[PDB]
């Protein structure tokens, strides 16, 4: 039921625990379009009580949803966002262009193109380091070969 | 990369004195620099290249030098077939990465004209003369640093405007000036006084001239 | 992506005169190189392939002309220098003079006369494609010592020692009953070094009991005391 | 004598690749270099880049990087340019520049070709409109009169007044790329006010790409 | 399927004369054919069966032949009650697919009348609606080529007008076109259509059709 969102490199994950939490009003807050419980089972997530819920929030683009898979490569499955191949949780996913779709575009959202490595499963980089692509030293520059990674 | 920065870009002077245009960077360019000259119309002519010696084909008065990160053009006489735009370019050994300035214009320096303001209204049996095309002319000018205002029922009006600048004319040394404030017939319709602010150096105050619809 | 090599003949006087920033009589008017050389000045001493007791007409030095030569120019024209105020549209007169003079390079002569044959390699470092295939790995073969081999793609970790298998000339994987990967043939060389298990075993404890005392001995079986006190 | 032709105009489309060839003469295309250089309206030389004439060793520059493909031809000793999906941003003058050196080395650009004004944009024809001052717009004893084309994309136009009698005080203002996508300039002429009735005044306008031809009276 | 396919597509003739229209096929179909014509306003009637014979209630004009893969119809004499859609159907014997084709439009032949051109404005009570459509009026040409561009202040609007165009009237043979170019007020307060331009064969030079707004 939030309004701001974050971009997909970064997170904003909010610890849920310490409280009694409820997997049926989920249903009621917005129409979802994609629900996909790996390791859990929708029906029977009220009777399980899990120790830590981590909970995280990210744009990302249609043709872009089928990467979010525990073990799953793509643009943004191996430098944006590493599931584990050992995932336990639901993955909860919904359009939302009717909020974050401006005549003249929206470039608030921001996402990495391509590292020097792959992300390891669990992990969030903010690094603004704008790449070097060719061999030419970059003094932190953006110009003609200095593609910024976002 | 290297960004060449040229700090004056507008050197304004006289035809028969000397000139002296800088063309920085930050690392060791001393033996690695060359010095273009492109003249409006035509393509990019080399002047000197490798900083220290002539090119082929140049005339004696062109003699540049400089050493370091500092360099510098050392024109001996200007002529009227010398006033272009100097660029500078430097020649990466190991990388191919050969890149240049900004320009810098040379002008001639003559006296201070006064810009003569004149006012189009838009002609009728054409619709407005092109969508309410509003032309204020501004002819007859020497240093160009004139903005152009445009003032509807005493309301300054901007965004709807475009300027548009004639080059040097080699007989008088002057420049020209057209604004087109494009607007609507509803618009035009609707608004009665149209007025043209004229801002320049030449003149002691700000002409203004304007028409009733 | 390219290297050109380029071959010429030279005094035996001006080996160094043909350098990056050197003004020389065959420095300036002939084969220049610039400020940016990146590739060698490789030259060797020719006094016996080059050499020849007659008036060694062969070669020239091409000091006469008009202006200066830009780097890796090949002037082949054969036009009459003129110095000044003095045209020869014929034959070259008192002032003209020939671009060419036979270089005399006599047996007898010493260092500095001696005909010396240089190469320069013009080591092009443009960015573009490179090798059609590209640097080929090359490590040297360790005998006795364990290590992780890839041989024409026989991976294998192992001791590499010297065997008695004379293989049929055309094989190269060579494996056993129990179809283990031993002898290989050197991929590089014909040289078949057999393979062994990587000295493993197993580590025994020998304790005399906690209640006696504490001191241990170790005993590693199948190991000949040179894989790792009394 | 050395010198570089190259093509005329072209118009290209969002999206697409520009064929632009600049063929050499004069000299022997085996052992001097040649770098294609950008030229935009209002600003200066952009982009680096070389062709061997011998091999396809070539190297484009940083900015593109991927997008721009400079082949080689010793057949007719011709160099060529294909630039792909090209952007609003990529309109500009190409021109391709020898070299004073030989293959290995490099110093800077002393023979230049002719230029080739690529664009990308739709076209269209132009529109003449006639320009009247108004009866107090006459200050210091002169009247101007001009003629506002607009609505053309391609700029070859040249105006002139009375085919090109009328040559004195006459000032043609450079295109100005208006919201639409279409070009658009005045061309005015300063006469006295003793001639305004007595001499008659037709601004010829001629559009070439469109085959336009439009004299409007003033 | 066999793809019936019809070459002419276009049949204009003159009331009086001989038609052959053609409708080829692959397979052999010499004794599988069928005739039908369809007038607009009506269900399509059977000209010829099997194409070898006469049908039920058809007049002697009609008569139809052709064995092979090549068949063609040939009418005595051309009605006025003749003009209208023909096509032709295989009858496939074991797998049951009646196939079609694409139809022949038969035209009266006349004189290369001019189109007459009229441009009609949006009227004050649609533009406060928020919509303005500007009709440009083609009535009476013979040819049906008569392609109409619309230039909204000389600028290309090529897919946002609609083309309605009228059967050809029993009357004089001519036809009728209404270009309609559907925009918002917003566009016809900012711009102006100004062109209607109509290139047609009986036209020496294309007719643009302008006025102000």
């Amino acid at each position: 039921n939030a309004t701001t969102f974050a971009s997909v490199y970064a997170w904003n994950r909010k610890r849920i625990s310490n409280c009694v939490a409820d997997y049926s009003v989920i249903y009621n807050f917005a129409p979802f379009f994609a629900f996909k419980c790996y390791g859990v089972s929708p029906t029977k997530l009220n009777d399980l009580c899990f120790t830590n819920v981590y909970a995280d929030s990210f744009v990302i683009r249609g043709n872009e949803v089928s990467q979010i898979a525990p073990g799953q490569t793509g643009n943004i499955a191996d430098y944006n966002y590493k599931l584990p191949d050992d995932f336990t949780g639901c993955v909860i996913a919904w359009n939302s262009n009717k909020l974050d779709s401006k005549p003249s575009g929206n470039y608030n959202y921001l996402y990495r193109l391509f590292r020097k490595s792959k992300l390891k499963p669990f992990e969030r980089d903010i690094s603004t380091e704008i790449y070097q692509a060719g061999n030419k030293p970059c003094n932190g520059v953006a110009g003609s070969n200095c593609y910024s990674p976002l | 990369e290297i960004v060449l920065t040229q700090s004056p870009a507008t050197l304004s002077l006289s035809p028969g004195e000397r000139a002296t245009l800088s063309c920085r960077a930050s690392q060791s360019v001393s033996s690695y620099l060359a010095w273009y000259q492109q003249k409006p119309g035509q393509a990019p002519r080399l002047l000197i290249y490798d900083a220290t010696n002539r090119a082929t084909g140049i005339p004696a008065r062109f003699s540049g030098s400089g050493s370091g990160t500092d360099f510098t053009l050392t024109i001996s006489s200007l002529e009227p077939e010398d006033f272009a735009v100097y660029y500078c370019q430097h020649r990466s050994n190991w990388p191919r990465m050969f890149t240049f300035g900004q320009g810098t214009k040379l002008e001639i320096k003559r006296t201070v004209a006064a810009p003569s303001v004149f006012i189009f209204p838009p002609s009728d049996e054409q619709l407005k003369s092109g969508t309410a095309s509003v032309v204020c002319l501004l002819n007859n000018f020497y240093p160009r640093e004139a903005k152009v205002q445009w003032k509807v029922d005493n309301a300054l009006q901007s965004g709807n405007s475009q300027e548009s600048v004639t080059e040097q004319d080699s007989k008088d040394s002057t420049y020209s000036l057209s604004s087109t404030l494009t607007l609507s017939k509803a618009d035009y319709e609707k608004h009665k006084v149209y007025a043209c602010e004229v801002t320049h150096q030449g003149l002691s105050s700000p002409v203004t001239k304007s028409f009733n619809r | 992506t390219n290297v050109y090599a380029d071959s010429f003949v030279i005094r035996g006087n001006e080996v160094s005169q043909i350098a990056p920033g050197q003004t020389g009589n065959i420095a300036d008017y002939n084969y220049k190189l610039p400020d940016d050389f990146t590739g060698c000045v490789i030259a060797w001493n020719s006094n016996k392939l080059d050499s020849k007791p007659s008036g060694n007409y062969n070669y020239l030095y091409r000091l006469f002309r008009k202006s200066k030569l830009k780097p890796f120019e090949r002037d082949i024209s054969t036009e009459i220098y003129q110095a000044g105020n003095k045209p020869c549209n014929g034959v070259a007169g008192s002032n003209c003079y020939s671009p060419l003079q036979s270089y005399g390079f006599r047996p007898t002569y010493g260092v500095g006369h001696q005909p010396y044959r240089v190469v320069v390699l013009s080591f092009e470092l443009l960015h573009a494609p490179a090798t059609v295939c590209g640097p080929k790995k090359s490590t040297n073969l360790v005998k006795n010592k364990c290590v992780n081999f890839n041989f024409n793609g026989l991976t294998g970790t192992g001791v590499l020692t010297e065997s008695n298998k004379k293989f049929l000339p055309f094989q190269q994987f060579g494996r056993d009953i129990a179809d283990t990967t031993d002898a290989v043939r050197d991929p590089q060389t014909l040289e078949i070094l057999d393979i062994t298990p990587c000295s493993f075993g197993g580590v025994s404890v020998i304790t005399p009991g906690t209640n006696t005392s504490n001191q241990v001995a170790v005993l590693y079986q199948g190991v000949n005391c040179t894989e790792v006190s009394n | 004598q050395v010198q570089l032709v190259q093509s005329g105009a072209e118009v290209k489309k969002p999206g697409a690749s520009v064929k632009v060839s600049c063929k050499t003469s004069g000299y022997t295309f085996t052992d001097h270099y040649m770098y294609w250089v950008r030229q935009a309206p209002g600003q200066g030389l952009e982009w680096m880049g070389v062709i061997n004439p011998d091999a396809g060793s070539v190297t484009y520059a940083q900015k593109f990087q991927g997008r721009v493909t400079m082949t080689s031809d010793t057949s007719t000793s011709t160099v060529y340019m294909e630039l792909s999906s090209l952007r609003s941003e990529d309109t500009a003058v190409y021109y391709c520049a020898r070299d004073l050196f030989f293959i290995p080395a490099a110093n800077s650009f002393d023979y230049w070709g002719q230029g080739t004004l690529v664009t990308v944009s739709s076209t269209k024809g132009p529109s003449v409109f006639p320009l009247a001052p108004s009866s107090k717009s006459t200050s210091g004893g002169t009247a101007a009169l001009g003629c506002l084309v607009k609505d053309y994309f391609p700029e070859p136009v040249t105006v002139s007044w009375n085919s090109g009698a009328l040559t004195s005080g006459v000032h043609t203002f450079p295109a100005v790329l208006q919201s639409s996508g279409l070009y658009s300039l005045s061309s005015v002429v300063t006469v006295p006010s003793s001639s305004l009735g007595t001499q008659t005044y037709i601004c010829n306008v001629n559009h070439k790409p469109s085959n336009t031809k439009v004299d409007k009276k003033v």
